[PDB]
Order: C-alpha cells, then structure tokens, then sequence
C-alpha cells in the first residue's frame, strides 16, 4: 500500500539521565562504520527549558546491485540525513525526528522516536519508532502509465479514421 | 576517536564544542536547569564556519519547518 | 454503436472499446493488410510478415512486424534518457476465420518492455443489427514494470532501516558500557 | 510512391510484389470459398528467408515468444 508504515518498540537498560547523554556520544562507534561526518547545526533552548537541536549527519550509500543499474543518477552521491531532537527532562523524555534530505526522488524514509523512562522499570528507558518508507517513483509509474494509454486511445482513433478512409479507396476502384 | 565533520576546517573545531556541551549537559542541565550556557562563545564560531562548508556543498535545508 | 471505458484492473488499466465500420467483411479483412500506408498512419515507419502459414482447418495465421515513433514527451526522456533512441517493435499475431467470417488479432510492443508494455485483443465479426457491416471489439491493457520496482525500492528501503536501527541499539548499548567504566 | 517500407532495407524491393500477390490470392479465392492452391509461397520464402537476415543482423527479439498472450500475456 502506497507508504509502507513501521512500528517497534525496544528499551535498553539505563537510566533515562544516563541515555540522554549518551546520544550525543554515539559516534564513532563500532557499529556506525557508515557514518562519515555529523554536525550540530542549530541546537536552542527554549522557555520552558527544552533542548531544540537539528543534527544533520552525511552517511554511505549502500544499494543492491540491481539499482544501481537501475538508478545511476544517484550512486556516487552519499546520503544527507537530519534529526530534530527535543529533549525533556523535567518530563525526562526526549523525542528525535530524522530523515534523509537528497536522494528524495527515489525514496524517503523518516522516522519519529520518542525516549522516555522504562514502565515496569524506572532504570531504564523505553523507545517507541514509527517509520514511512515512501518514494515518488510510484506516482512517475502511474505517469507512464497515464501517458501510455492516452497515446493508445488516440492512436486507437487513427486506426479507424484510416482504415475508414483506405475502405474507401477500394470501393469502385 | 575523532568523528570528523562536513567542513573539514572545522573538525576539531567540533571536538571543543562538543566536550564543552556534554560537561554542560550532563552536569547542569539533567540535573536542574542551573544558569545558562558557556559554549555559546564557542558555539557562535562553530556554527559560522559550519554555513560556509554546507554552501560548499550544495546541502538542502530550506529552513524546514522544525520536526518535518 | 460506437463507445470505450478504461478503468484500472489491480495495478494495470484495462480499456475495453468497440467500433463499427461502414463495410462488408471481407472488404475489411482484405483491407486490414493494405491500410499502410494512409495519411493517418505517419507514426509507422515499417511493417513486415515474419511468419504465416494456412493451418488444417482453413484459417490463415499470420504474424507481422511493425516498427513505430517512439515520441515521448518530454519529462520522460529526462527520467529514461536510454529510451529515446530506439523505435518501438510491435508484433501482432493474428488469425482469420473464412467459414466464421471472424478474425482475431493481439498486439503488443517487444522493446521497451521494461518501462511500459501495451496490449490489445481486438476481434472483427460480422454484425448482427446490420449484416452489411463489420463490428470491432478491442480490449486492452497497459502495465509497467515501474510499478513494481517501486516496491522493490520500497522493501529494500525498510529492509536498511531495520539493519541501520539494530546498528544504531547495538552502538548505543556500548557507548553506555564505556562510561559506566565498564 | 505509395507502398511500405520494410526492416531489410533491400528486402523492400522482394516485399511489395509479394504482397500485392497475396492481397490477390486473400480476397479472389481465399475470403470466397476454397482454392487450395498458393501462387505466392515460392516468392514469399525468399522474401523472408531475406528479413530473416535482417531481423538478426538488427538484433529484434522475435524468436523466443509464442502465438497470441501464450508467451506474453500481460
Ligand atoms: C515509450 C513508449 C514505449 C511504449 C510502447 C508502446 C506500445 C504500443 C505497441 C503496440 C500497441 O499496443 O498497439 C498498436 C500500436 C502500433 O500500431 P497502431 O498504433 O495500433 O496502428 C496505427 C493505426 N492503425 C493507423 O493505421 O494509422 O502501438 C503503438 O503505436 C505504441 C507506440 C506509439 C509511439 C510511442
């Protein structure tokens, strides 16, 4: 169905103060090998003392060897991503917003979390996601296929009108 | 150990406002709201230089609305 | 009477059409190998017989080959560039009937076939309101291979997402282990 | 002048004959009843046995494909 729709919940077992932190200090590690730069390009505080901040961070394109082929435009071009983060702690609950910004055309992915305490457990922290993959290319594919049968109904009228007139050109020679 | 960044002038540069900003962070700002931040001197260097190297490279933000 | 529909079956369109021509039948079986060329028919550049032969039963089965403009407009030769070169191939195979006084065509195009493909089975019978003239049903359906890569583009797309999130627990697991010393 | 082209650009000259032999076998005695006799087999076999070059050496991909939606069907 036109925007595929993802749900998950995980927790990870760490006070709420303790996690917060850490999601400044993830990079490097290990795991993020495709992670190439991250930057903090606005971070505010607001009146009712929250943590507005829009991290923008560059990671590697990895496509299967089928889309490549199929989408050279964008194989050599790495993926901008960025991530809206408000952070709550007299709530103690922070919720991040992150989606890529190039390579819109063929596909979005954009995903809403939300951290907040564990609750059956109050050392650690739960995580809902909700996810919407989509991609422009299934309008183009309607397009096409707009664009082909109208072509189709036209040149179905052409037929007609030539065949009425050559029919014409038979009759008594 | 060190991340880089989109402006490769500036990824050190980060490394210093980053550190400040945890120690700030972690230190008064979970705990209480306390007084009011000490890397905005810093800050206000690194975002400046973060501009230039993003018009550089072409990189999109349209302003976009906050959370989409 | 003369009318057409389309409306989308699944994923695909199905158009479903008929038409009358003012002629007996035999004029226009005999006239369906001569309408090219005919001043609507510009868009056609060649046409051949590949393959006929007369089967047991007294009907002809003949298979031709045009080759037609492809001309696309124009926000399409930006997104498919390798497809504005090549001329569309079409075949349509076809059987007449003499004893039924009916005949049966299918076309359809043999290049492009990744970005579109267009069908049509048309059947000329004779009528049955006049008997001095000739009906035509034509049925068709066009599909495109984008609509499923769309998918394919789409499924990998979350596939990665779920690898990237698992990557993004199992680095933030550890990140926790080295500041709680661990 | 008036006729069609054809794929094997010389083959237009073995063509149009062929054709214009066929329309005069299909409509005299193919359409009305039966003759059962072809004049145009013996000059259709070179004709194609001509584009039969030409279909390969252009690289159009009919072989591989059957009678009406058997092969292809959507
Ligand atoms: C990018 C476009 C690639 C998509 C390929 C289009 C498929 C069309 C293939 C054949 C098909 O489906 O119906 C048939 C046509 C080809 O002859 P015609 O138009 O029916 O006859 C003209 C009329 N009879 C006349 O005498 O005048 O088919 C076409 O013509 C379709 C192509 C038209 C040009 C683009």
């Amino acid at each position: 169905q036109m925007v595929k729709y993802f749900l998950g919940q995980s927790v990870l077992r760490s006070s709420w103060d303790q996690v917060f932190a850490a999601f400044w200090q993830r990079y490097p590690n290990p795991y993020s090998k495709h992670v190439l730069t991250e930057d903090i390009v606005h971070r505010e505080v607001t009146p009712d003392q929250k943590l507005l901040s829009r991290r923008l961070l560059t990671v590697t394109n990895r496509m299967p060897r089928w889309a490549e082929r199929l989408f050279p435009a964008n194989v050599a071009h790495s993926v901008y991503v960025l991530e809206d983060s408000i952070v709550d702690p007299q709530n103690q609950t922070m919720t991040t917003f992150t989606w890529n910004i190039n390579h819109a055309r063929l596909m979005v992915v954009e995903e809403r979390s939300v951290y907040s305490v564990n609750s059956d457990n109050s050392g650690w922290t739960e995580i809902r996601r909700e996810a919407w993959v989509s991609s422009s290319l299934f309008g183009v594919s309607r397009a096409v296929q707009e664009f082909g049968l109208a072509r189709f109904k036209s040149n179905v009228t052409k037929t007609m009108k030539g065949f009425e007139y050559i029919l014409a050109k038979l009759q008594g020679e | 150990d060190k991340m880089n960044s989109v402006g490769e002038a500036c990824t050190d540069m980060k490394r210093e406002y980053d550190q400040c900003f945890n120690r700030w962070f972690a230190e008064k700002f979970l705990k209480g709201d306390s007084s009011g931040d000490p890397c905005t001197d810093l800050f206000k260097r690194y975002q400046q230089c973060v501009q230039k190297a993003i018009k550089e490279k072409e990189i999109p933000i349209e302003g976009l609305e906050f959370m989409g």
